[PDB]
């Protein structure tokens, strides 16, 4: 913040909800609440410009956690593949994933 | 104010009313012996895992066990 | 990165309560009182360890004792257990408050013979 | 899917009685049965030119009443709060300053219809 | 999710886009205000419940309540202008050109 | 299964509403000295079914300026909501058990008025205007305290499902904590669906006829099909919040019987009320509801916050 | 005389009696004799999916007690 | 600097306030009659209402 | 006004940029400038005049779309980093669009000809919070994000402003409009040195708050909104002459006074980062400021306009308006480079 | 009258609780058994699937950390029916 | 079902385009009216509850409102719908086009990306807490009582202000 009178003060009129990782009613933590925490434990001290480059892979995992652009490229390629290996004929749908399963209590 | 407040109370008797019960609803709260249950009570109620702690063998006080005499008691809220 | 390495459907397997929701709720207290320790170390397994794969063997265990108590009751309090949880799963939101008089008897037989 | 059922075949049933009235009845249509009506003499004016309201200020200041309600309307799960103080506090003053905007909107006259 | 934030992101671009191409009603424009304001929130909330962040569900409570606090305001200037001049019309709106 | 429980709340419902019409001819009748509809049928019975058939068979005008659009959406969006609106009360298990029922009711509602605002602008007449902007106000004054009465009563029922209303009032009618509230409820339903005192709305008196004036027949019928049938809901809310029947899981039917009595009883008085009181002025009806019932709703909604707290006696929440 | 009012009160009162009934006695054919299980928590859809998967009809109404 | 357009600017009031065009005030006009139920079947009271 | 609502108006038109300033969350700051937004209007459209309702509805107008705009940026910012403050990672146009927006409610070309109508519409003393006090909150937000914008689109901004701006004072005659359009020049050398250093921003907001305020009050005095109107100081109030004229050189930026500091500073700076085509065209379009900021000295200080009869009663009564504030601020604001190290 | 009922609501619903909180440790062993099987199972049929795809590994997590990340809904379901996905997303929000 | 979410978004993205086109204020309002109803049900769609029945409420109140001033103040002898200008009518036609070719475009490019037609529907929720109990959004919300006060404060003050602003810019 432009002016620290919150930090002069000591008090938190808004600093505890910025983030995912902050304190949720009941103790219900958001999506990706390692990750984050991760993200800005390692990103601590360092300042944003030394962040930006050595805290890169917890960031990326974060975005992955967050977004999931990642998962859904390869749910959709194997979707994919197992409409052309059907149209094929050279698939099938076992008989768990089809339809009838022996389900699990 | 005795006079306006006599006459108020027959002319305009509907902000007396209002006027009166919301006195009343800042008065009682701080003048109430059972104020102080509330939190005690919204405390007492278990909507989450109570999430058992590794015992390194110097805590004295948690108990082991459910049923065992050690930890909060809800007696007060059974005969509240 | 790195293949992930989940359990085989194998060591996935263990014996399984199979007794429906009103049957669990008319024996959770007592099933809170026995059967505390085993669950107790399984839940401090989850957890801490915050892995799913690591506390198989731990929740194995917690289905074992739950298949002992369950099957006790079978053996001594049966009939007053089935009266118990009939009435408990007519209930809308299987609450307690409607069936207290089957809840005493279930309550007397189990501390009586149990 | 039950709600959307059971909507859906109030629409379907409100549409059928609709059609019904529109298809069933005998009609004859003529230009001074369909002409407007005001009390059996013809329109001096049309009903689209501007209709002041009295009330204009009266109507704005129930938005903003309306979206004091929205603020208030959590308190049923508010109240199963641990800081029962605070949300005591905080709600006590929500009302009396929506008390206090009402009692000088009236004492300014706000209330009194516009002529 | 990524589906209905296109298209969110799409209504709120054109109800950006009637805001700042007028057609004479100045009601009009106030409505499309509305429509951005309506657009922002649902995707506030969709955000929120999408990651379960129950801490930021305050934030579009207060983002309706200061959009309706404006949209009153509005709501009174329009009322002030068309005292003015008999309309709303915004071509009336032309005298501070000199 | 779920389409004959759909048939078996629409159907009776309408019923009843037809018959209320019935019912409300022979009471003002009975009070006004006279005998009302008798010689339709036994004792007047088939006077309903005579009189809807009679404005379904009559030719729906399409008057020359109107918006047909609108002008044919208003009717079915007004009896589409009244009846959906009986959709999730409990009597005592509703068809659609709703979270947060109290909520989709007031949304419903809200949604009714524009049935009317629609309609008479729709009309493109003048008296068509003079109704909606009537009814305009007549929300602004009823919706601004509605919404906090109902936060004060539930504030002793701790969540905004009607179900657990059915469980708050298993020892005790919530009308005795809250009879200043229920008063006030009461005349807010009273306004709500646009009836006497307060049927400002389609005043004959002053507007030949209100919104409904260029309105003919079938879709003539609907908007009076919807008003009814909202008196009967919305006095089944408060019988159902306040005036609580009795509930006993063992017979469902007792609850059932119960409400019908109560219901019934508050749907007579409506009558009562419209045969015994004259008609409130417009700006009167908004002047009342805001310097009255809005200073002492806020105080009784500040007291009924503190309630729970200085007694403990916090409502559950599930 | 006011009794003759009765007769459509009468009428409404069965009217309004019905839906309550049917409702009741519906909910409770179609849901294995007992009253709808109300899911207002994801605790309580967790219970019901689990009764669905236990009963193997793929139904929640039907009970397997200690015998299963 | 003036040019083509600018001509037929004038300068700004000295006090902001700017004479206006007259706005005529145009009261609507209802026929409260003769078919009403309060006009007593036979009066085309030419009412002249603002709002 | 009432007191009430004085003092609550008044209030809250502080509140806002102080929360603005203080907050940590970009949905507080959004809070902060919809404070400001809703409580200047009454202030604005006080008078009650077709004028002053126009001017209010074009601030309306153009504001609230600024403020959704800068909205839209919050909530995709939240979308892709789940917080409510923007970090190195967050997407390019959200920074762009929040650049944007802020500039369109500060008044920066070419989102600029709103300010001129509003400000020539609305009463002096309401003219100087618009161009004074409500600049600090939106440039707060952009300091609090200034190694994340974009140096082409500022930059771009900038020297438009600039261009515009000196271009825009020639043509006006009307004093209100004028200080309009040196108000966007001042603001274009501000966001030209934002990216690389936003202390010198600071100080040129606090040079040119400095400035404006003593010239809106020197204008309050009288009443002047017009050249004419102004040119009749030497009859009404002679005094007042000498620091008109050393505070318009001051605003136009001259080397001894003030006003140089903040531009050579910030020349110096630019400079430093290689920003040499941008200085110069900037210092070079600078001097059409104190083209038409000269033509006001010589029509108030050097020459004597015509003066009319009925100024004699103005001369023989009194006169006790000019407050302490004037006298310290202009003598602060024109005589005070020999403390420049000090100030940067 | 409403003090003193609500306060036996209150330890009514405690006691309920209580009995969720006694047998939620078997339901978390059977969630992670159930899931875990579920996961096992994608990844039988990836491998059948994606057995020629020229650069795919089968087992590919898209996380650089090797914790335990738990699977959504799209991937625990994805390769199942609409029914199964449809029932996952909407069983609780549509009505029971 | 599987094209519920996407469908609604896009009937929100129709009812918003009316809106940009703005016909005269009633059909705005009615169109408004229309987009809030959609809005509020993707909200109940993503789990949301209060958060859409809270939306669609205080809009229905505005947009009524705002009809009672579009009669006063807001109004035509011919009043423009949708339909009437063929500029509008053609440009709705139009923007209606526009966007489905904008969705194929975009499906084509990436075939993975912004839009997934294929594979939509399965990536509506991502997590949910399946024995939880308290993680209903009216808790969330109601947390202005306790652990975001300040949010409660700047609301509050913004209604209080907004009282006396609105009665001084209407004197
Ligand atoms: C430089 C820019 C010059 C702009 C032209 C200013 C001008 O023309 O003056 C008005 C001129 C009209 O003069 P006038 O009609 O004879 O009456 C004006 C007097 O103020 C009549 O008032 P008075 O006679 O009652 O008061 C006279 C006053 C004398 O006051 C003045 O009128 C002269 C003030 C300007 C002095 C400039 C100093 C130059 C600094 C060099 C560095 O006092 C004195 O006689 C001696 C006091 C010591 C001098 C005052 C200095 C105080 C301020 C210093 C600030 C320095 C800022 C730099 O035109
Ligand atoms: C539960 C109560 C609510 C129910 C609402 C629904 C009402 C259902 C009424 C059932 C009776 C259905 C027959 C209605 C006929 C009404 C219109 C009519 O009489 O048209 C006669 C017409 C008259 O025939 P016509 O056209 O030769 O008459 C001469 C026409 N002119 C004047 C133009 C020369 O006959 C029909 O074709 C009607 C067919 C009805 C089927
Ligand atoms: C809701 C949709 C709002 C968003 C924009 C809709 C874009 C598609 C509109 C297609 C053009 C319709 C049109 O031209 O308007 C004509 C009409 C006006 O028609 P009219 O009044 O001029 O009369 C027409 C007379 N004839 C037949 C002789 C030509 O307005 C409408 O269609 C709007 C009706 C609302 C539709 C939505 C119903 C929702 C249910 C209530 C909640
Ligand atoms: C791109 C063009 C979008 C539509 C242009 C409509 C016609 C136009 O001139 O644009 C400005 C328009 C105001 O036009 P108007 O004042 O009514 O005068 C018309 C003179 N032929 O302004 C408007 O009518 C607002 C247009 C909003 C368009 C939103 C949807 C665009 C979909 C593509
Ligand atoms: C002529 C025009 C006629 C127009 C008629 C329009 C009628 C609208 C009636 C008013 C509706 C406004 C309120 C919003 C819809 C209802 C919201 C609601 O009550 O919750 C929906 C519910 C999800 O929540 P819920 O089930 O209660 O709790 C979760 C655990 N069960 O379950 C659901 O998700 C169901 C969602 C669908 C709700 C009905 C949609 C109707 C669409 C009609 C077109």
């Amino acid at each position: 913040p432009f002016l620290d009178i919150q930090k002069k003060l000591g008090i938190s009129l808004d600093r505890h909800f910025m983030f995912l990782s902050a304190e949720q009613p009941y103790k219900n933590a958001a999506r990706c609440h390692a990750f984050e925490k991760e993200w800005i434990e390692c990103a601590h001290g360092i300042g944003g410009t030394r962040a930006k480059k050595e805290c890169k892979i917890e960031f990326d995992d974060f975005e992955e956690c967050l977004l999931r652009y990642k998962t859904m490229r390869r749910m959709h390629d194997i979707k994919k593949q197992r409409e052309k290996l059907m149209k094929e004929g050279k698939y099938t749908p076992p008989p768990h994933h089809s339809g009838r399963e022996e389900p699990r209590p | 104010i005795s006079a306006f407040l006599k006459n108020a109370w027959a002319k305009e008797p509907v902000l007396v009313v209002s006027f009166s019960v919301w006195g009343l609803a800042i008065i009682m709260p701080m003048i109430s012996p059972y104020t102080k249950y509330a939190s005690m009570i919204n405390k007492a109620t278990p909507y989450n895992y109570p999430v058992p702690v590794r015992d390194d063998g110097n805590m004295p006080d948690v108990p082991s066990h459910p049923q065992d005499p050690l930890g909060p008691s809800l007696d007060w809220l059974k005969n509240l | 990165p790195g293949i992930v390495e989940l359990p085989t459907l194998e060591e996935l397997k263990v014996e399984e309560v199979k007794v429906s929701s009103a049957v669990l709720k008319a024996a959770a207290h007592h099933y809170g009182a026995q059967c505390d320790k085993t669950n107790k170390e399984f839940m401090l397994c989850r957890w801490e360890e915050k892995d799913p794969r690591r506390c198989l063997k731990e929740g194995k265990l917690v289905n074992g004792c739950a298949l002992n108590f369950f099957r006790q009751i079978k053996s001594h309090c049966a009939e007053p257990f089935t009266e118990y949880w009939t009435c408990l799963d007519y209930s809308n939101m299987q609450l307690f408050r409607h069936c207290r008089q089957q809840q005493a008897k279930f309550d007397q037989c189990v501390l009586d013979k149990l | 899917m039950n709600l959307y059922t059971v909507i859906f075949i109030n629409i379907l049933l409100s549409l059928t009685l609709i059609l019904v009235a529109f298809w069933l009845p005998q009609m004859n249509l003529y230009s001074e049965k369909a002409n407007p009506y005001e009390c059996g003499f013809d329109p001096t004016s049309s009903a689209r030119l501007p209709f002041s309201m009295k009330f204009f200020l009266v109507a704005i200041t129930f938005l903003l009443f309306d979206l004091e309600i929205a603020l208030l309307l959590p308190l049923p799960w508010a109240i199963q709060t641990i800081k029962t103080s605070t949300m005591m506090i905080m709600a006590f003053i929500l009302v009396t300053i929506l008390s206090l905007g009402l009692a000088y909107e009236w004492t300014q006259k706000g209330l009194e219809w516009t002529e | 999710m990524p589906s209905t934030f296109f298209n969110l992101t799409m209504a709120f671009s054109l109800s950006l886009l009637g805001t700042l191409m007028f057609r004479s009603h100045l009601m009009s424009t106030l409505l499309c205000l509305e429509g951005m304001v309506l657009s922002l929130f649902i995707m506030t909330s969709v955000t929120s419940l999408n990651s379960n962040s129950m801490s930021s569900m305050p934030i579009p409570i207060t983002i309706l309540v200061f959009a309706a606090c404006e949209a009153a305001v509005g709501l009174a200037l329009l009322v002030k202008v068309s005292n003015t001049y008999g309309t709303d019309y915004v071509q009336n709106l032309n005298l501070l050109q000199c | 299964m779920f389409f004959i429980n759909i048939l078996t709340l629409l159907v009776p419902i309408l019923i009843a509403m037809a018959f209320l019409t019935l019912v409300e001819r022979k009471i003002l009748g009975y009070m006004q000295l006279r005998k009302g509809p008798n010689i339709v049928g036994p004792y007047g019975i088939l006077q309903p079914f005579a009189d809807a058939m009679k404005l379904f068979m009559k030719e729906p005008m399409r008057p020359l300026t109107t918006s047909m659009s609108l002008f044919i959406i208003a009717p079915t969006l007004s009896l589409t909501l009244a009846l959906s609106l009986w959709v999730p009360l409990p009597m005592p298990h509703p068809l659609i058990n709703l979270n947060l029922g109290i909520l989709f009711i007031l949304a419903t509602s809200s949604l009714s008025v524009y049935s009317i605002l629609w309609s008479g602008w729709a009309s493109n007449s003048k008296y068509s205007l003079f109704g909606a902007l009537r009814a305009v106000a007549q929300t602004i004054s009823y919706e601004v305290t509605m919404a906090i009465i109902l936060l004060s009563v539930l504030l002793m029922n701790g969540s905004y499902s009607l179900q657990t209303l059915i469980t708050t009032q298993e020892h005790m009618w919530l009308l005795l904590p809250a009879w200043p509230m229920a008063m006030m409820w009461f005349i807010s339903t009273l306004a709500e669906t646009n009836r006497a005192p307060f049927d400002l709305t389609e005043g004959e008196s002053e507007l030949v006829s209100g919104f409904n004036v260029e309105y003919a027949a079938g879709p003539f019928a609907l908007f009076f099909m919807a008003e009814y049938t909202n008196i009967i809901l919305m006095n089944a809310l408060t019988t159902i919040i306040f005036l609580g029947p009795l509930y006993y899981i063992n017979l469902p039917e007792l609850y059932s019987t119960n409400f019908m009595m109560e219901a019934l009883l508050l749907s007579s008085t409506f009558l009562w009320i419209r045969a015994s009181y004259p008609r409130f002025r417009y700006d009167q009806l908004m002047h009342l509801l805001w310097k009255n019932f809005l200073p002492l709703t806020l105080a009784l909604c500040m007291w009924h916050i503190s309630l729970p707290i200085f007694t403990a006696g916090v409502p559950p929440y599930m | 005389m006011w009794f003759e009012i009765l007769p459509g009160l009468a009428i409404m009162g069965v009217c309004l009696v019905i839906p309550g009934v049917s409702t009741a006695y519906i909910h409770k054919f179609t849901n294995g004799g007992k009253e709808k299980r109300v899911a207002r928590v994801q605790y309580q859809w967790y219970l019901m999916e689990r009764d669905r998967r236990i009963s193997g009809v793929n139904r929640y109404y039907v009970s397997k007690g200690l015998e299963n | 600097y003036p040019s083509k357009e600018t001509a037929h600017w004038k300068p700004p009031p000295w006090n902001d306030v700017d004479i206006l065009k007259e706005k005529a005030v145009t009261n609507m006009t209802l026929n409260f009659g003769p078919q009403h139920p309060a006009a007593h079947g036979v009066l085309r009271l030419v009412l002249e209402l603002s709002g | 006004m009432n007191p009430i609502t004085l003092a609550i108006i008044y209030f809250t038109i502080f509140l806002g940029p102080v929360i603005t300033m203080s907050s940590t969350n970009l949905m507080l700051m959004w809070v902060g400038l919809e404070f400001s937004l809703l409580a200047i209007i009454p202030m604005l459209i006080n008078k009650k005049n077709p004028r002053s309702t126009e001017a209010a509805t074009k601030y309306f107008v153009t504001q609230a779309t600024a403020s959704m705009i800068i909205l839209l940026a919050i909530v995709l910012n939240y979308k892709q980093l789940g917080t409510w403050m923007f970090q190195q990672q967050t997407n390019g146009l959200i920074l762009n669009m929040t650049l944007m927006a802020l500039s369109m409610k500060l008044g920066l070309a070419p989102f600029h000809f709103w300010l001129p109508e509003v400000t020539q519409g609305i009463p002096l003393h309401m003219g100087l919070i618009l161009l004074t006090w409500q600049k600090i909150a939106p440039l707060s937000i952009l300091i609090q994000i200034y190694p994340l914008l974009n140096s082409t689109i500022i930059l771009m901004l900038a020297i438009t402003s600039i261009f515009m701006g000196a271009w825009g004072g020639l043509n006006q005659t009307q004093m209100r409009k004028i200080m309009a359009y040196s108000s966007i020049a001042h603001m274009g050398w501000m966001l030209a040195i934002l990216p690389y250093n936003p202390s010198l921003t600071l100080l040129n907001l606090m040079i040119y708050i400095i400035l404006t305020a003593p010239m809106f009050m020197a204008l309050m005095l009288n009443n002047s909104m017009t050249i004419n109107s102004i040119s009749l100081l030497w009859n009404k109030t002679p005094a007042m002459l000498t620091m008109i004229s050393l505070m318009l050189l001051s605003l136009g930026g001259l080397p001894p006074l003030t006003g140089f500091l903040p531009k050579w500073i910030i020349i110096t700076e630019l400079m430093k980062n290689n920003c040499l085509i941008m200085a110069t065209l900037m210092a070079m379009m600078a001097l059409l400021n104190l083209f038409f900021y000269t033509r006001l000295i010589y029509s108030t200080s050097l020459t004597m306009f015509p003066t009319n009869n009925n100024s004699k009663m103005m001369t023989h009564q009194t006169k006790t308006k000019p407050n302490l504030m004037f006298s310290t601020l202009a003598i602060m604001s024109t005589m005070t480079l020999p403390l420049a190290p000090q100030l940067i | 009258r409403m003090m003193r009922w609500n306060q036996e609501r209150r330890r009514l619903l405690i006691e309920d609780l209580e009995a969720r909180i006694a047998l939620m440790p078997l339901f978390q062993a059977e969630k992670d058994r159930r899931t875990l099987q579920i996961l096992r199972e994608n990844l039988e049929e990836e491998a059948i699937i994606m057995k020629d795809v020229p650069n795919w590994k089968v087992g590919e997590s898209v996380f650089h950390t090797t914790r335990w990340v738990p699977p959504l809904i799209g991937e625990m379901y994805g390769l199942r029916t609409k029914e199964e996905m449809s029932n996952a997303n909407f069983g609780f929000t549509w009505y029971t | 079902m599987n094209n519920y979410i996407f469908v609604l978004s896009s009937l929100f993205l129709v009812g918003c385009l009316g809106l940009a086109l703005k016909p005269s204020p009633i059909y705005g309002g009615l169109g408004l009216i229309v987009s809030g109803f959609v809005g509020c049900l993707m909200v109940l769609g993503f789990g949301g509850s209060f958060l859409g029945l809270m939306v669609f409420l205080i809009y229905l109140g505005g947009m009524l409102v705002v009809f009672g001033y579009t009669t006063a103040m807001a109004t035509e002898e011919y009043p423009e719908t949708w339909g009437s200008n063929w500029l509008i009518l053609g440009f709705l036609v139009l923007g209606v086009i526009m966007e489905v070719f904008l969705i194929c475009v975009l499906n084509y490019y990436d075939e993975v990306g912004v839009i997934n037609l294929d594979g939509l529907g399965d990536w509506l929720m991502y997590e949910v807490d399946d024995v939880g109990v308290m993680l209903e959004g009216g808790i969330g919300v109601a947390a202005m009582y306790s652990c975001a006060t300040w949010m409660m404060v700047v609301a509050g003050w913004s209604l209080f202000a907004g009282i006396f602003i609105i009665i001084e810019i209407t004197r």
